[PDB]
């Protein structure tokens, strides 16, 4: 692919912990968040990933962009595992966390897991979705826990994104079934997928 | 598997608890295992008090040994261990689990990524501690509680669920041995710390209010009357009838005066022996608190024996047993006199601050300002040739 720089957002909530995918939710992550680190890499070395948690009840910065996996690894590791979703507090930090980089000639991403339904209010999702417009990032969210018995209240904002651009911003959406996480999204199209130019 | 025991639980309970069995099972066919945990924190709620409660938990354990978080899990057990009537299996079943949680460390680090797993323990050893008390050994407990205390101090922090049941042994010990004062510190941090849990009985509450207030009436340096009946505790069981005359006794004591207090103990010593065996410390303390309101409320620094004497309604050989007391306990500092009877006030101690005191601060501060600013404009005309 391209020069890409991803924020990588990891999910800590109490449905991170599901038996859905196996052993469970949460040691299906950490395979996932390796997987995911590597695929990008593989594609272009030029690429980069910052990890910030969207939950624990907090988010937390845990890694500002890095080519090295060992710091991602041990910002993962200390983890404390019930939280909840703050959907709207991730996009901001993680936009923040974009504008400074070591490279600031490549491609704006966020990438977000989300393993729960979302509790946010409805205005606040309608002002980030103009801040994303604004600044040009366009988001892939990888959703299997949005889809368990909530409709995507996401769909419309991730839709306004797209312009034409070798970025195309996309919903990305899992059976939630079991095949193991790093493999849906493997078959998820996320390397596999086309530009919108 | 869990199929047979779930047949097991509903033949034995009643029609109207079928459904309950029932909800858990949607949950693990689905997998949705964060509604699992909140449906069986509805059983624990308000049906704790059946008896296959403690079985029900044996299934779940297992599979959730090391899967979600061990708060939830250990939080059944504990409930289902207040509700044994035998306090000897109370005691084995914890013994047991102890014993799992020092083995289940080494696993389950790993599975959350770096985590503690001394929450469990903590709650284990509290329970413990109870069965003891409800069975009363009261030494067993005593060595339980010195190495409960400073495990919860070498944390930098205990959380509000662990605290409370650290908090919960300490009140009942304390009421055995008839210590008023230290049963008081226990309750006024219960309340604070208290659980949101509406699994925590009202119940408990209730009782645990009635003991409070006894608690201050019979207390050695409590003057937090006022306190006490903000607090949503013991203002909303007002108009309840045995804590009427219970609360009656928190208000004569405010107000200072002896008739309404006199009136009311006379009935409830011969009724309640509780107030006859603490009867000696009850008389005084009234007077205690005659003494220390009339001289909050003034500005002026001493008073005569023969003040003193008409306010307590005591002669003036006991009044200067009265002062020594409380100078003692912390309440007023000052001197003494038997040549001229006075006594001399040099110190109150700050109680609650009222609306009106507030202006009462500001206004001679506003008088003290003006004198320094005054004073600094000479101060700047003399000496005008010599400063740096």
């Amino acid at each position: 692919m391209v020069l890409e720089a991803t924020v990588l957002v990891i999910d800590n909530s109490e449905y991170s912990r599901n038996g859905d995918f196996p052993r469970t939710r949460f040691e299906a992550q950490i395979d996932s968040v390796e997987f995911i680190f590597q695929a990008k890499r593989n594609s272009n070395p030029e690429n980069t990933v910052g990890l910030i948690s969207g939950a624990g009840a907090n988010p937390r910065v845990l890694s500002t962009f890095t080519a090295e996996f060992g710091k991602i690894l041990a910002g993962l590791h200390d983890t404390q595992i019930e939280g909840k979703l703050h959907m709207a507090t991730a996009l901001q930090i993680a936009q923040l966390t974009l504008k400074h980089r070591q490279n600031k000639v490549q491609h704006q991403r966020i990438v977000a897991f989300v393993c729960s339904p979302i509790s946010d209010s409805r205005d606040e999702l309608i002002r980030l979705a103009k801040t994303l417009k604004k600044n040009n990032v366009a988001v892939d969210i990888i959703n299997f826990g949005e889809i368990e018995q909530n409709t995507e209240l996401l769909d419309e904002f991730i839709a306004a994104v797209n312009n034409p651009q070798e970025e195309t911003s996309h919903l990305l959406t899992v059976t939630p079934g079991p095949r193991l996480l790093y493999e849906n999204i493997a078959s998820s199209p996320i390397i596999l997928e086309e530009g919108s130019s | 598997e869990i199929d047979t025991i779930l047949s097991t639980l509903r033949m034995e309970a009643d029609p109207s608890l079928h459904p309950l069995f029932e909800q858990f099972e949607k949950f693990y066919e689905e997998k949705l295992w964060f509604q699992l945990s909140e449906s069986l924190t509805k059983f624990f709620d308000d049906a704790k008090s059946t008896p296959l409660r403690l079985r029900l938990y044996d299934n779940f354990v297992s599979k959730f040994y090391d899967k979600i978080n061990q708060l939830s899990v250990v939080k059944y057990l504990l409930a289902s261990l207040k509700d044994s009537k035998d306090f000897d299996e109370s005691l084995k079943y914890l013994d047991d689990l102890k014993a799992q949680f020092q083995e289940l460390d080494s696993k389950k680090q790993r599975n959350n990524g770096s985590k503690d797993h001394g929450d469990g323990i903590l709650l284990i050893d509290s329970e413990i501690a109870r069965t003891y008390l409800l069975k009363n050994d009261l030494v067993k407990a005593r060595d339980l509680l010195d190495d409960l205390e400073k495990t919860l101090d070498k944390k930098d922090s205990i959380p509000l669920r662990i605290t409370n049941s650290f908090y919960s042994t300490n009140s009942q010990y304390f009421k055995f041995k008839n210590d008023f004062n230290s049963f008081y510190y226990t309750s006024l941090l219960y309340l604070s710390t208290l659980e949101p849990s509406t699994s925590i009985t009202l119940a408990e509450r209730q009782q645990l209010a009635y003991d409070l207030s006894i608690s201050a009436l019979l207390g050695d340096k409590i003057y937090n009357f006022g306190e006490l009946l903000h607090h949503p505790i013991m203002e909303t069981i007002v108009n309840d009838s045995n804590y009427d005359w219970l609360f009656q006794l928190l208000n004569a004591l405010t107000v200072g005066d002896f008739d309404k207090f006199d009136s009311l103990i006379k009935v409830q010593i011969s009724k309640i022996p509780i107030l006859a065996q603490h009867e000696s410390f009850l008389r005084q303390k009234i007077c205690l608190m005659t003494l220390i309101e009339t001289v909050f409320v003034k500005n002026i620094r001493m008073l005569s024996f023969e003040d003193i004497s008409k306010a307590t309604h005591l002669p003036k050989d006991n009044v200067e047993h009265l002062v020594m007391r409380a100078i003692s306990l912390g309440l007023l500092k000052g001197s003494i006199d038997q040549v001229n009877e006075l006594v001399t006030i040099s110190w109150v101690q700050p109680r609650i601050i009222s609306g009106d005191q507030i202006t009462k601060m500001k206004d001679r501060l506003v008088e003290w300002n003006d004198q320094v600013e005054k004073l600094g404009k000479k101060m700047e005309a003399r000496g005008q040739s010599i400063w740096v």
